[PDB]
């Protein structure tokens, strides 16, 4: 899913009461990986010690 | 039925609000009966105009 942004009328305080204030709400998923690891070549320069 | 009226308050920035639930009350009003009775002989009541 896209950016979804969602707006929250009410917040509350410690007491389960309203504070007086709102909010903004905003998410969204994704999720990726190699499939084929021979496809590709990474150069490491290893300068340990 | 009766009734208060609700308390407000001033209060700062993010603050909960406090609870101002008002109170009811109940007037009651019974009825009473008054009466009346007056007696008469039925010669009065024949003879009597």
């Amino acid at each position: 899913i896209g950016m979804t942004v969602e707006f929250i009328p009410h917040l509350f305080g410690t007491n389960r009461r309203p504070n007086g204030s709102r909010g903004w709400f905003a998410y969204y998923r994704m999720g990726a990986d190699v499939v084929n690891p021979n496809a590709f070549r990474l150069l490491n320069v290893e300068t340990a010690s | 039925v009766s009734s208060a009226a609700v308390q407000w308050s001033w209060d700062a920035e993010f603050e909960e609000v406090s609870d101002d639930s008002p109170e009811f009350g109940q007037p009651e009003i019974p009825v009473k009966k008054a009466q009346g009775f007056v007696p008469i002989s039925i010669e009065a009541l024949q003879d009597e105009a």
